[PDB]
């Protein structure tokens, strides 16, 4: 089936660069739009074109640029990156007057310096023995922390297979330090079961983290490994 | 009496000259109301009526954008019809656009219409029954199909319906005074001899309305041109010679209940 | 009034 | 593709009568290429103060547009000096009044 | 980058909340020059993806879905959304949206708190430990009203988290939760949640 598509859905950049972001559709829609999306969740119209050769302003500077020469590509420049363009941004196509389909999005951040950036710290604390005398159910959580990005996606795999039931994982991602700009964030995940599930040795649980940061094509120069996308987790068992 | 609200768009390239040159005007009936041009300064709807200018700040923006968007449209439309014409880029070629709606003596809502022409011919209109398309040619067929899946007519339907003889009962409220005139207009014949053979003309103006000019039995083919425009509101037009000197009579309006 | 609503491309 | 040769036609808003001033008025139709060039002449010499509306085009697409300016004499005729692209020649229709 | 933003929607509460099931109601007024238009609600999840939960055409006489209903006054220019039986799922921003030709012009946007069905409350807090010579431990506050309203602490070095409903689909259970950890040494699991009013009813482990 048709859809709209566009990539990456989350971006790290370090200031002062030049910034692409590709918009796929395949409905055959004549109109685009990109939209940036605050912190405070408001949508404000970047860009948008009626079809070929249309392009019409919605930034009134000059730091954003696209370009329609193709209908089903509407890719969004940023000439030079800076941390006010830390957002959140949207492509969507439209049949005529009618609803606009929106993709997944792209999770942006702009960092003053790449050195920044850092991978998470993954652990996983056992369930209390007086919850479990108490309550007859043993939760599990997760916890990341010390990632710089709040580009995750964490989950729950019990014995190799991932789960969604029982599970609450916090909205958003929880900054340290609130007056740093660049400050790295923390996140908590829950996973409750019956104590007689969790009391089996023979029951694995692994506490999943699918972080985004680095590509190959990102430069770096500093002593520490590159922090690159990569998973983390940590792992616990049943206890008798 | 009838009446009548028209939009005329019209959009040209060159062959190197830039972005292409958009020119839209308002008329109702006769009377062109506002006017939009690319090359202008102001980038804006402008005037061109007297009663029309008392409409508010948020009246002139609104116009301002959709008219912009109207040529972002055909901005558009230029760079597809190109292709659909195998057309080359050096060349400048026109599109044309326009529609309105009518009304009865009672103001009640009587036409609508919508129609598009590329290069002076026809490329699509709306049908009367205001639900369906007439393609041209084959090329104008894929456009057809297009807006019939996107409800295209429906859109259109509930603007011509509605919104324009809504509003159009709104500009007549309002040039009352200097719409409906149907004044009547002035004749005159002139006469000169070419010998045996002079000249007789039979001459029209000063008259509001532009619909309009002859016995001995009256026959066709010799009769000959357009009805012209005074500038200030109101029209004219004339109209044969023949070999004689003892002479007749010459000929029907709106602002009259006529042979002299 | 100008059309809101139903101008398309073709 | 289609091409139209324009229709000239020379005439003045209110009749002539010398003593007042009056507009001169110049009003072609039925032309397809809409970019065209006009000069109202006065005594063979192109006036400078000359106005026009704006472009529209009748039901058979054909455009029409007035040149305008606003004084008549027994004397002198004002000419319309004309040049489009299907004319090989530009042309120039002079002002005739009982004509 | 700078952008520009008309007047024209008007979303007044910015956060809202709902017991779940039940009924609630988004307002929504705008302001139009224009006589055509069309207008929408979007819905955006924690996933972010925006998502038409419906269009009314201005011209389609009145309105014409399952818990979601709307009401269209065109005289007053309002637009509701109504969503009767309110789940869990359904907590998410809500955008009311005013479309033309050229564009579509999005309003602030609400967002909406399903609060679930707490049959049997029992506040406790527990103590966890990473059981892999850990550094230090972390206290889970759980099983609490939704109606409780958890805080942040008056410090730095100390941090919490928010309510997180939990849903045992089998056991058809829910559980409201809420953790907090640090690197101090004066932590503990009893001044845990302090800043915030907790219940009395509240059962704090000692072994």
């Amino acid at each position: 089936e048709a859809d709209i598509y566009q990539t990456p859905r989350y971006l790290v950049i370090g200031t002062g660069k030049k910034i692409t972001l590709e918009c796929s559709q395949t409905m055959g829609h004549d109109k685009m739009y990109w939209y940036q999306q605050d912190p405070g969740m408001e949508l404000h119209l970047i860009h948008y074109s009626y079809g070929v050769n249309s392009t019409e302003k919605g930034d009134l500077s000059s730091e954003s640029t696209v370009s329609r020469i193709r209908t089903e590509h509407f890719p969004l420049t940023l000439e030079s990156a800076r941390p006010s363009h830390t957002s959140q941004y949207l492509c969507a196509s439209r049949r005529g007057p009618y609803e606009q389909y929106f993709g997944p999005g792209t999770r942006l951040t702009v960092t003053e310096d790449l050195k920044n950036v850092f991978p998470p710290e993954v652990a996983v604390f056992e369930p209390s023995e007086a919850e479990i005398s108490h309550t007859q159910k043993a939760t599990l959580v997760c916890l990341a922390t010390g990632f710089y990005p709040d580009h995750v996606e964490l989950s729950w795999w019990v014995n190799g297979k991932e789960v969604h039931s029982g599970v609450c994982t916090d909205p958003q991602p929880l900054k340290e330090q609130p007056a740093l700009n660049d400050s790295r964030y923390c996140l908590s995940s829950r996973l409750r079961v019956s104590a007689t599930f969790w009391q089996n040795p023979r029951n694995h649980f692994r506490c999943q983290v699918q972080f985004y940061g680095l590509s190959e094509n990102d430069e770096w120069t500093q002593d520490r490994a590159k922090p690159v996308t990569q998973i983390v987790s940590a792992e616990a068992w049943g206890r008798a | 009496g009838s009446h009548s609200m028209r939009y005329f768009f019209t959009s040209v390239s060159r062959p190197g000259r830039g972005e292409p040159r958009f020119i839209a005007v308002g008329y109702v009936d006769d009377t062109q109301f506002v006017r939009f041009d690319s090359d202008a300064a102001s980038q804006r709807m402008e005037p061109r009526a007297p009663w029309i200018e008392q409409e508010g700040p948020e009246y002139w923006d609104g116009e301002t954008r959709k008219v912009k968007a109207h040529s972002q449209t055909h901005r558009v439309d230029l760079g597809t019809l190109r292709g659909y014409y195998n057309q080359s880029e050096a060349g400048s070629h026109t599109v044309q656009r326009m529609y309105g709606c009518d009304v009865g003596s009672d103001w009640r809502f009587l036409r609508g219409y919508h129609q598009y022409a590329y290069d002076g011919k026809d490329y699509i209109a709306l049908k009367e029954d205001l639900r369906s398309w007439t393609a041209a040619d084959m090329a104008a067929q894929t456009t057809k199909h297009k807006w019939e899946a996107a409800h295209v007519a429906e859109q259109l339907r509930a603007y011509l319906e509605g919104t324009c003889v809504e509003w159009l009962r709104r500009y007549l409220e309002n040039g009352k005074e200097t719409l409906q005139r149907t004044d009547a207009p002035k004749t005159h014949m002139t006469h000169h001899a070419v010998d045996h053979e002079a000249t007789l003309r039979c001459w029209a103006l000063s008259f509001y309305p532009a619909e309009i000019l002859w016995q001995r039995e009256d026959q066709t083919q010799d009769t000959e041109v357009e009805t012209r425009p005074a500038g200030d509101g109101t029209f004219q037009k004339w109209a044969v010679v023949v070999p004689s000197g003892q002479e007749y009579t010459c000929h029907q309006h709106e602002g009259l209940p006529l042979t002299l | 009034k100008l059309v809101a609503l139903g101008i398309n491309a073709v | 593709m289609i091409q139209r040769t324009p229709k000239i036609q020379v005439y003045s808003r209110h009749p002539a009568e010398n003593g007042k001033s009056n507009f001169l008025n110049c009003y072609v139709s039925g032309f397809h290429p809409s970019d065209i060039e006009v000069d109202l002449l006065k005594n063979g010499e192109r006036i400078e103060k000359v106005e026009h509306s704006d472009l529209s085009f009748s039901k058979d697409w054909s455009f029409y547009l007035l040149y305008y300016t606003e004084t008549p004499t027994e004397k002198d005729e004002y000419a319309c000096r004309v040049n489009h692209v299907t004319l090989s020649q530009p042309k120039i229709v002079k002002w005739d009044r009982d004509m | 980058m700078e952008f520009s933003m008309a007047q024209t929607v008007t979303q007044s509460q910015p956060e809202m909340s709902v017991q779940e099931a039940e009924t609630v109601t988004l307002s929504c007024t705008y302001d139009t020059s224009e006589s055509d238009y069309y207008l929408f609600w979007y819905k955006q999840p924690p996933s972010r993806q925006m998502i038409l939960v419906i269009r009314q055409e201005a011209y389609k006489q009145q309105n014409a879905e399952n818990r979601f209903s709307v009401n269209f006054q065109k005289a007053a220019k309002s637009f509701s959304l109504k969503i009767s039986d309110s789940q869990l799922g359904d907590a998410a921003m809500y955008f009311c949206a005013y479309g033309e030709d050229d564009k579509i012009i999005f309003g602030k946007g609400t967002r909406l708190h399903i609060l679930p069905n707490i049959q049997n409350p029992d506040p406790a807090v527990y103590q966890l430990r990473d059981s892999k010579s850990s550094d230090k431990s972390v206290c889970l506050f759980t099983d609490f009203d939704s109606q409780t309203n958890v805080s942040q602490s008056k410090d730095s070095d100390v941090y919490i988290t928010d309510k997180c409903v939990l849903d045992m689909r089998s056991m058809d259970f829910k559980s409201n939760s809420a953790v907090a950890w640090s690197n101090k040494s004066d932590f503990a699991c009893a001044n845990a949640f302090n800043n915030s009013i907790i219940p009395e009813d509240t059962f704090f482990p000692s072994p």
